[PDB]
DNA sequence: ATCAATATCCACCTGCAGATACTACCAAAAGTGTATTTGGAAACTGCTCCATCAAAAGGCATGTTCAGCTGGATTCCAGCTGAACATGCCTTTTGATGGAGCAGTTTCCAAATACACTTTTGGTAGTATCTGCAGGTGGATATTGAT
DNA sequence: ATCAATATCCACCTGCAGATACTACCAAAAGTGTATTTGGAAACTGCTCCATCAAAAGGCATGTTCAGCTGGAATCCAGCTGAACATGCCTTTTGATGGAGCAGTTTCCAAATACACTTTTGGTAGTATCTGCAGGTGGATATTGAT
């Protein structure tokens, strides 16, 4: 019976108690923090998936590319600032033009 | 009656274009050389997975795109619409990269 | 038989035009003149330590090849985390 | 067949595979976006256990707890993330410690 | 029969001045209630050390002496001499605080 | 008011400081703005680390460590 | 006890400490005996600098005691320290005197 | 009294001990110290961090004065680099030569 | 230019906050010596993947020039908007005094680590096999610039 | 306003690069159970240093007047965009080759851990000596703005 499906989570509870040891983060772990953390990682993906998973959709694709993750990630204002240090390669930027460089009168 | 799209309309036409699409905007092997250079001033002999100069690349694409960004805001802030190098200048300074 | 030859001025390959592709990528309508050889310069100052970096890794570790895994740890500490490539 | 046996390269691309299943379950994705995504999760890993490790240093303990590691999320992912973080882990360890 | 200074020379004067010292340059009381207020929003019924206080305003206004630092340039770059919101606001966004 | 007890001279002597000349009027509603949201991130995070400690009171060390998160450090507070 | 590493090593700072402060703080499983003598001085060498540098800023304003002050103009003044902390803050260290030329009378 | 003696460790003696060697004539303030102090608990935890990744890069299980030393290499910048790279080999060399 | 009004500078002064100096008591820090263990350097070597040349087009996208449009640079100028200014009063500060609660102590057990079979699983390896979509094309709708 | 000359769209095609699904075997990872140890909650304690308000101190809100900075308007021209034309020795791309060096496996020794026992010392806690300089002043002189 693993701890995954005793805590009703797809990610994996087993391997994240263990890197949690190798990392030297600190010198005990308790039994509860690779739980809540295999959690919380498997919430912010799901969330990412989410938002992807309508790019595609959006775009009329049915595979998510990295184009993908990047319109999910900038056009959500909380992931954009969680991963505001961060580049996703091949993910291109928003389709964004100031105002003032438009043709007008 | 030959035919003349105005100045400003292809470089609208353009920047729909570019954020529209993801691939790396400066050519693959120019790009190599440079990198190969730069390394080998610091040392001889070096050589690099295909990966690690991919990497460099989308690095060095992605921080440039965004300092024209800031760059532009910076034009426009003088009420102009040309990026000049005291844009890219003063970009370079509030971010911290200068002073 | 062995090759090698002499790397000089190969920062003009970074073409004019490649130049105005990255701008329009950055949302820039109109450029003056001067701004090839400033971007230029500013895209050499990234790279001399985005690869410094790099290589003080690959010689740390040994190594004569430098791996995606030590410009990822390069961009890393200077704050420009790349995702794309391992680790 | 079987080359000198190269070292187990691990990553969680298919736990994240299953999590996609769940949420677009005719979605698919490729080898670049899972990289990305497999990055994304080291990425939040590290920096979560990190925030805790220090935590823990701070206050005199060496024991990293849920608890470290809950006051870790507060400190790093930004408003609603956060909320419903801490409520997804929360609900994690009550239905884990509910079990014999 | 008045004495006055033409605009800009006390200004002058109180820049030489503010430069060359460090003392705070907010009231310690209208700061300490304004932390205090945002605090509790967060938490009720909270003390602070009075170093922790102190330590809030060595911090905070070390960060609006550089802001405007910043600022001032983004003012001049626009070819005027007084600071203006757009100019806080376009300092901010290239900082990444805005963005 | 208490926002407001960050006073017109106030601003005037920090802008001073960063060597600013002349000052147009609507600077200081902006400055205000500015400076709360510089608290309440670095509140937000000194009292996370009070609610760990099961403190009720908030020490240096909570406001030092949540200057040092947000990449702020500051030198002399850490006895 | 002899003599303390410290002084094996020529060291005004604190060998043992350094070794110590290493290992509680879980940087690695096991640590080396070179790296606390290496790095006690490395640290010792970096005060000796701001010191010196913040003594002649004493010096300059005509004072014989080292205050904020002394640091953050010894510190700001210096291309290598101010990059070094360039995201750091000195308490009651204030700003380089510094007026735009364009502010300037006339 | 050896109840309300929580000690409170600082490099403050040491730091001192250094002031004399290059100022014997002069002295140093509470705060200062005090800066001092943040400042060397400060690089370390930069340099014993760094080091730590090094350390895991490499799947090393020790920290040896080669981590510290591409650690120094990697933080500090060219000249303050180059000498405290002296520095340490200096006093490895002296301590290795020590009976 | 003349020149009064003020700011700024400089030596000199005292008093006191905060520096230093010297002693005493002590947990814990630091080394010393000595059996025990183990990470990682060393030598060998399989197998990945990097350098490099070839030769075509899959020929694209570049460098060069040249016209002439218009944004940027300049000059001027009217009014709007910040700076300067002066001091009573009203808010801050600097003092005084309980008491909240942080920080110290010590008791004790729920949960951590250690260690031993025993079981399960994710990585990988390698063919075997669908499928989404890049790039093509055409042919119908959208825009720009000249009148 | 017409419209002509392009660019732009987007729905229906293709051929294959790349995604998903076989079953293989297995080192490692993970679970389960058992004995042995321990960090930290939790309960009480005191003395530190925090919120409160004494009155003593002194910064600032107010408004009116006016210099000068700002944005608006007008003109000019050169520096930039668009596009044509000629052609990379240019870059991509494909694919083959030899072998550099990275990475996996083994053997084995030097440096680290584990630990007990000894000796030192940095921090705390006073107690007393003393001094650097912040702030007050007097008097020369430099700056400013009105003539
Ligand atoms: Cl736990
Ligand atoms: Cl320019
Ligand atoms: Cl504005
Ligand atoms: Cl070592
Ligand atoms: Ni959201
Ligand atoms: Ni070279
Ligand atoms: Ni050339
Ligand atoms: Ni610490
Ligand atoms: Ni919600
Ligand atoms: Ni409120
Ligand atoms: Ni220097
Ligand atoms: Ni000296
Ligand atoms: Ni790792
Ligand atoms: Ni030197
Ligand atoms: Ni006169
Ligand atoms: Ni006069
Ligand atoms: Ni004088
Ligand atoms: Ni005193
Ligand atoms: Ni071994
Ligand atoms: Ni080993
Ligand atoms: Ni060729
Ligand atoms: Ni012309
Ligand atoms: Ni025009
Ligand atoms: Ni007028
Ligand atoms: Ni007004
Ligand atoms: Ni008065
Ligand atoms: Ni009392
Ligand atoms: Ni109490
Ligand atoms: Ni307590
Ligand atoms: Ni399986
Ligand atoms: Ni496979
Ligand atoms: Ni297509
Ligand atoms: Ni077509
Ligand atoms: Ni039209
Ligand atoms: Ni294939
Ligand atoms: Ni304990
Ligand atoms: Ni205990
Ligand atoms: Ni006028
Ligand atoms: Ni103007
Ligand atoms: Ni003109
Ligand atoms: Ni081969
Ligand atoms: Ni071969
Ligand atoms: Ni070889
Ligand atoms: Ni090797
Ligand atoms: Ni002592
Ligand atoms: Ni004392
Ligand atoms: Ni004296
Ligand atoms: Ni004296
Ligand atoms: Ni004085
Ligand atoms: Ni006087
Ligand atoms: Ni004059």
């Amino acid at each position: 019976k693993t701890r995954s499906s005793r805590a009703g989570l797809q990610f994996p509870v087993g391997r994240v108690h263990r890197l949690l040891r190798k990392g030297n983060y600190a010198e005990r772990v308790g039994a509860g923090a690779p739980v809540y953390l295999a959690a919380v990682l498997e919430y912010l993906t799901a969330e990412i998936l989410e938002l992807a998973g309508n790019a595609a959709r959006d775009n009329k694709k049915t595979r998510i590319i990295p184009r993908h993750l990047q319109l999910a990630v900038r056009n959500d204002e909380e992931l954009n600032k969680l991963l505001g240090r961060v580049t996703i390669a091949q993910g291109g930027v928003l389709p964004n033009i100031q105002s003032v460089l438009l043709p007008k009168k | 009656k030959p035919h003349r799209y105005r100045p400003g309309t292809v470089a609208l036409r353009e920047i729909r274009r570019y954020q529209k699409s993801t691939e790396l905007l400066i050519r693959k092997l120019p790009f190599q050389r440079l990198v190969r250079e730069i390394a080998q001033d610091f040392k001889t002999d070096l050589r690099f997975q295909s990966s690690a100069v991919m990497a460099l690349q989308e690095a060095s694409e992605a921080y440039l795109v965004a300092l024209f960004e800031d760059t532009n805001l910076c034009a426009i802030h003088a009420k102009r619409v040309t990026i000049m190098p005291k844009d890219i200048q003063l970009a370079r300074r509030i971010r911290g990269e200068r002073a | 038989k062995r090759h090698r030859k002499v790397l000089r001025d190969n920062i003009q390959g970074i073409t004019k035009p490649a130049i105005r592709r990255l701008a329009r990528r950055g949302g820039v309508k109109r450029i003056s003149g001067l701004i090839y050889e400033e971007t230029r310069g500013v895209l050499k100052v990234f790279l001399e330590n985005v690869i410094r970096d790099a290589v003080t890794y690959t010689e740390h570790a040994k190594r004569k090849t430098v791996t995606a895994m030590d410009v990822v740890y390069a961009l890393k500490r200077q704050g420009r985390t790349l995702y794309g490539f391992g680790g | 067949g079987k080359k000198r046996r190269k070292t187990r390269k691990e990553s969680y691309a298919i736990y994240v595979y299953k999590v996609l299943k769940q949420v677009h379950p005719d979605t698919g994705i490729s080898s670049k976006a899972m990289s990305i995504m497999n990055s994304f999760v080291n990425d939040v890993f590290e920096r979560i256990a990190g925030e805790a490790s220090r935590l823990a240093h701070y206050n005199k303990r060496s024991t990293i707890t849920s608890r470290e590691i809950q006051t870790a999320v507060r400190l790093l992912l930004p408003g609603e993330l956060a909320k419903h973080a801490v409520s997804e882990g929360t609900k994690a360890v009550t239905k884990y410690t509910s079990a014999k």
